[PDB]
């Protein structure tokens, strides 16, 4: 018909804008920002600028969408498959919680409460091949606090030495042993610093390496 | 006899 | 309001050339197909040209094909009509009509104010055998119109349109696809028909229902109007 | 006696060739991920290699009884439909290694140049240049049949024109062997560079023995390419190199090296799909 | 004291309902329908395949004209489809890409959608301009939105993952009613065929019957071992069928207050993402996440059909108002329109 | 005493949960199978309409 063949060519102007916007969206980098609460999750989005809070910080010709989900007080198992195809997961853990306990019901000492959540996110079935860019936030704010009290209040089977650069090695390995999927994905670990460029350059360096190993697996090279 | 050409063994 | 106002032309020698320009305002111009419909003085409407949304389909009337060309620029919301070799049958008031086509839409709903052009010195026939009806308020009128080819289609709808040109004004759409009332049209008007013969029924006439009532088809191009039915008061 | 043992291998190469290669034609046409750049190229390198395997039994009848049972226009088209599918099965092979270059070496600056719209312009242009290279074989398809009566399928020339076997036959090296080799062996030498560069220096990983475990899956791609295509190519240059009398070693191995040159199009389904994990879960799952 | 004997009267008043459900349970619906014949093997074929979504489809809803349908996906697009001719009528770009639900107004003028941004946006489909614009955005929920459903062009009821349902007024933009009985995240809604009641099932394995005018829970239906993911009303309006992560579907009755049937099989172990009935109430369609829909004989509890056309989790499904078709959207980005063949 | 009213409101909901009285199941079960008999042949997915009336023709 005359008016049904104009309904058809409107419909493939719908189609060539769906195809055009869905190929400008497969080029941008999506990132979950998870954490445990006040574990430095605001100073990373301060370095890159009531449900999802999406943040866009295009850095070196690479559009970065970062979805903060920390204001979702619901069951996480019901909405986390929405982030199934996501490029990476930026996880924040405050290093200055290795002594202070959770004030709910005298619970675990707030780094095991982070280890509750790193194990649940890393070994999840939707994140069986999604690399994790793990951040250890308050590096200087516990280095003065590790000189007073050793790293024994949380993990009692520590070797010892009561100082920084073994606590920066034992804690980092204490998160990277929870990765029970080691051939599929990688954990990248960083220590959050006062330099305003070195913390977003690590996200750019570590997410380029997710793109490489995705382009090697999409071909036959992996 | 051109024993070596493209994809044939022509004439010999 | 939605606004189509067209300019350009008014006096041209025969054999000359004029560019018409309809400038759209207050709607999403890029989504509408646009027509030009002209009206010879003390005569009826006839269809000129058409461009689809996206400008990927152009039609013309067989009277003006080769001479006229229609174009749009969507970043400026402007409709054009470049006219060459202007004959003396081209003297008419030219209207600018918007038209959108999806499932259930209302094409030919908003018409422009009309620019005038004065030049100095097969398909479906739509017939309205009545040209004028004497009428007083309170009457129920049933204006009929007839088509040569059947306007019903296999997909199930009958592509007959109804229009009303109040005196001194622009035409407004009353009925699209033989039975559906347009937006802003009072419920008094009602369209019906079957295939080849159609009738438009007004329930009670007011002081605003007086004008010329045209019937147009949209089954295939060219879009042929009828000679309208005047309702004098 | 000697021709009979390799007349069968002209068929069983084409038997496993036409079988595994149209399996890869099935899955991209049917299953998911038809709109990606790896599958639009491995479809076009599978059409080009399944329409390459059909010209093999027309050479198998010529191998044992040396006479073509055709020759009006059938022996002229089997030197063209097998002609185009030679220079488009190893031109769709050198553009699938350009695709793997821009996906891995330039992952950011070339994300906007790898859409599935510029893929269709390349794959149409891949088949277009393939006519513009074989076009001497499309023109000169004459049959030399004067040696006491034997219908051949060979290529003629203006007069005799001995520059056909020195000239044209090395024209198909500077566009048939060397240029698809100096791109495939050059693109993959930068993937091994870019894999060792990113995972070590700037994005600090510890899984870095994959940089040697990507070489062992990519040195094999160029290993089958010389082994299929230049025992054959050193034989056709050897026409000028003191052409000798035919014997079951000369007339046997020469029918074997052009039997070997179709084994590249039997590896291309298994070295680009059946060793990739996105066909090991798309096709091999069902 | 006082801390214990209201806790024990909540024990007593929950004993007050259970044997009162048992006394009204003299026979089973299986035994009363033991004489009827089965429906046979229901064979349906993919008539249309609606394609153009580029991510997982999360919800779809038909129009009441049985021809137009809206579908929601997480590529950020809401698409109104012509189901007859497979072509697009509108494509609506959304503010948040995290859309978990979509709804069609019964008049056709409006389309709602919501999700993880905790609002239900309303869209005007029929404007004097040629586009589709946002009429209102209904903020006021604290959790994600699971289900939006129109009552008419001015009233919409939503569900949310803050354990609350709400009735809104789209003109003013604020909740006229709040429905607070659930203790887990509410996952779906289903309006009655007279829109004086609705049912919502939640992640506390219970479904609650609500009054729209009063704002109070009439009945609370237990019987599931896990989260209720899908609620649909039976066409009578006197029954409703649920679907859980329990790999089971249960049919409840309002006037008998308890569970009649249980639609399960030995080999099925995965959840149920969608539940719908046919126009008779004879078939029960259910979308699973082992990638196929399963037509259930709603009276005999026999799997009398399979719709096996999807490559991923069957995420949403609906039947038209005349029962002529059934669409199934899914995570493989396609809606398929199915129809029984004569 | 915030939890005092919380348990108080919890049994004020269970006031009218139990106060409603229900028909027996055998009356109700024979009602939504009697609905399927009145609307049996106007269900096109159950009993398919002939293909000249089907709006979805391949």
């Amino acid at each position: 018909s005359a008016e049904d063949k104009a309904a058809v060519e409107r419909s493939k102007m719908i189609d060539r804008n769906l195809r055009e916007d869905g190929e400008k969206a497969a080029r941008e980098v999506k990132l979950l920002l998870l954490g445990a609460g006040e574990s430095g999750k605001n100073t990373i989005v301060k370095q890159m600028k009531t449900g999802i809070v999406e943040t866009h910080f295009t850095f070196k010709d690479l559009h970065f969408k970062m979805f903060d989900v920390g204001a979702q007080r619901s069951e996480r198992k019901k909405w986390i498959h929405c982030f199934e195809g996501v490029t990476a997961i930026i996880f924040c853990v405050a290093l200055s919680d290795y002594d202070l306990v959770l004030a709910e019901d005298e619970e675990m000492n707030r780094m095991h409460e982070s280890m509750k959540l790193f194990d649940s996110i890393c070994n999840n079935k939707w994140f069986t091949d999604t690399s994790i860019i793990l951040f250890l936030n308050k590096k200087d704010l516990f280095e003065e606090k590790i000189k007073k009290s050793p790293l024994t209040i949380c993990y009692p089977e520590y070797a010892g030495s009561n100082t920084y650069e073994e606590a920066a090695a034992y804690i980092q390995c204490q998160f990277e042993d929870l990765n029970k999927r080691k051939d599929t994905k990688e954990i990248y670990t960083h220590f959050t610093c006062s330099t305003d460029t070195k913390n977003v350059q690590f996200v750019f360096d570590a997410v380029t390496d997710v793109i490489i190993k995705n382009n090697l697996k999409d071909c036959g090279l992996f | 006899c051109k024993n070596f050409f493209w994809k044939t063994f022509t004439s010999c | 309001d939605v606004q189509l106002v067209e300019s350009g032309g008014g006096l041209v020698q025969p054999g000359g050339s004029r560019k018409l320009s309809c400038s759209a305002s207050g709607f999403a111009f890029s989504s509408f197909g646009m027509h030009w419909v002209r009206q010879a003085p003390e005569k009826g409407l006839e269809w000129v040209a058409y461009i689809s949304s996206g400008s990927g389909t152009i039609y013309y009337a067989d009277t003006v094909k080769g001479r006229f060309t229609i174009s749009r620029d969507d970043p400026k919301n402007t409709l054009f009509l470049q006219m060459t070799s202007l004959r003396s049958e081209d003297t008419a008031m030219y209207y600018c009509v918007r038209s959108i086509y999806y499932y259930g839409s209302s094409p030919f709903d908003f018409w422009g104010q009309g620019t005038t052009l004065t030049v100095s010195s097969s398909d479906i026939v739509m017939t309205q055998a009545t040209s004028s009806v004497p009428v007083t308020p309170g009457e129920s009128v049933s204006i009929s119109c007839r088509s040569s080819k059947s306007l019903l289609h296999s997909n199930g709808n009958t592509y007959l349109y109804w229009f009303l040109q109040r005196p001194g004004q622009s035409p407004q759409l009353l009925i699209y696809r033989m039975s559906n009332l347009a937006s802003g049209v009072p419920d008094r008007f009602s369209g019906s028909g079957s295939g080849t013969a159609f009738t438009l029924t007004i329930s009670r006439l007011e002081a605003e229902d007086v004008g010329v009532y045209y019937c147009m088809q949209h089954l295939e191009y060219p879009l042929t109007f009828g000679a309208g039915t005047k309702l004098e008061l | 006696t000697s021709n009979a043992v390799l007349t069968f291998i002209y068929f069983v190469v084409c038997i496993i060739g036409l079988c595994g290669n149209t399996l890869v034609i099935y899955v991209i046409l049917r299953y998911a991920k038809m709109k990606t750049i790896t599958n639009i190229y491995i479809l076009n390198l599978a059409i080009a290699d399944e329409l390459f395997m059909l010209g093999l039994p027309f050479l198998a009848m010529q191998v044992a009884l040396v006479h073509w049972p055709f020759g009006k226009a059938i022996c002229r088209v089997v030197m063209t439909v097998d002609g185009i599918n030679q220079f488009t099965s190893i031109f769709c092979l050198t553009v699938m290694s350009i695709d793997r270059y821009l996906a891995v070496v330039h992952p950011i600056k070339s994300a906007k140049w790898r859409r599935p719209r510029t893929a269709k312009m390349i794959t149409m242009a891949v088949w277009g240049v393939s006519l513009l290279v074989i076009l001497p074989i499309m023109i000169y398809a004459g049959l030399r049949s004067n040696q006491w009566g034997r219908s051949s399928c060979t290529i003629n020339w203006p007069g005799e024109s001995g520059a056909w076997y020195t000239g044209f036959i090395i024209y198909t090296f500077i566009l048939g062997f060397l240029v698809p080799l100096t791109i495939i062996c050059l693109c993959y030498l930068f993937i091994i560079i870019k894999v060792k560069s990113s995972g070590i220096r700037v994005g600090s990983s510890k899984r870095k023995k994959s940089e040697k475990k990507v070489t062992r899956m990519v040195s094999i791609v160029v290993a089958v390419f010389i082994f299929c295509w230049l025992p054959f190519y050193i034989f056709n240059v050897s026409s000028v190199s003191m052409a000798i009398s035919p014997t079951p070693a000369l007339k046997g191995m020469f029918d074997f090296v052009v039997v070997l040159t179709y084994a590249n199009s039997c590896a291309n389904p298994i070295l680009y799909a059946f060793l990739s994990d996105n066909f090991k879960k798309s096709f091999q799952n069902v | 004291s006082e801390l214990d004997q209201l806790r024990q009267e909540a024990e007593q008043l929950k004993n007050q309902i259970r044997d009162a459900r048992k006394a009204c349970a003299d026979a089973t619906l299986s035994q009363i329908t033991n004489n009827i014949d089965p429906v046979g093997r229901i064979q349906m074929r993919t008539r249309r395949t609606l394609r153009g979504h580029l991510a997982k489809i999360y919800a779809m809803h038909w129009g009441t004209d049985s021809r137009l349908l809206v579908s929601a996906s997480q590529d950020g697009k809401l698409i109104i489809w012509d189901s007859y001719t497979t072509n697009k009528v509108h494509a609506i770009p959304l503010r948040s890409s995290w859309v978990m639900t979509c709804a069609y107004a019964p008049s056709g003028n409006y389309v709602a959608c919501g999700g993880l941004d905790n609002i239900c946006s309303i869209y005007n489909l029929k404007t004097r301009e040629g586009n589709v614009r946002v009429s209102r955005e209904l903020a006021g929920h604290t959790g994600y939105l699971s289900c939006c459903r129109f009552l008419d062009d001015n009233q919409i009821v939503t569900s949310s993952g803050d354990t609350t349902c709400a009735l809104w007024d789209i003109e003013t933009g604020q909740q006229t009613t709040t429905f607070t009985g659930h203790t887990g995240d509410v996952m779906s809604l289903s309006l009655a065929p007279d829109t004086r009641l609705f049912v919502s099932g939640a992640c506390d394995a219970s479904a609650k019957l609500w009054d729209v005018r009063e704002g109070m829970c009439r009945q609370t239906f237990t019987g599931h071992e896990s989260d209720i993911n899908a609620i649909c009303f039976f066409p009578n309006g006197n029954a409703f069928a649920t679907g859980s992560d329990d790999a089971t579907c249960r049919l409840f009755d309002l006037r008998a207050d308890q569970e009649l049937m249980t639609y399960s099989h030995d080999n099925i172990i995965c959840g149920i993402t969608s539940v719908s009935f046919s126009k008779s109430g004879r078939l029960l369609l259910a979308g699973y996440d082992d990638f196929n829909c399963n037509v259930w004989d709603a009276l005999k509890a026999d799997r009398a059909g399979v719709l096996a056309g999807h490559d991923n989790r069957v995420s949403c499904l609906g039947v038209t108002d005349d029962g002529m078709a059934v669409a199934t959207g899914s995570w493989d980005s396609f809606l398929k329109i199915w129809n029984g063949s004569s | 005493t915030a939890s005092i009213a919380q348990a108080r409101k919890l049994v004020e909901q269970l006031k009218m949960e139990a106060n409603i009285d229900r028909i027996k199941v055998s009356k109700a079960a024979a009602d939504l199978m009697a609905y399927c008999e009145a609307h049996a042949k106007e269900d096109p997915l159950l009993t398919p309409v002939p293909a000249s009336e089907n709006p979805f023709r391949e």
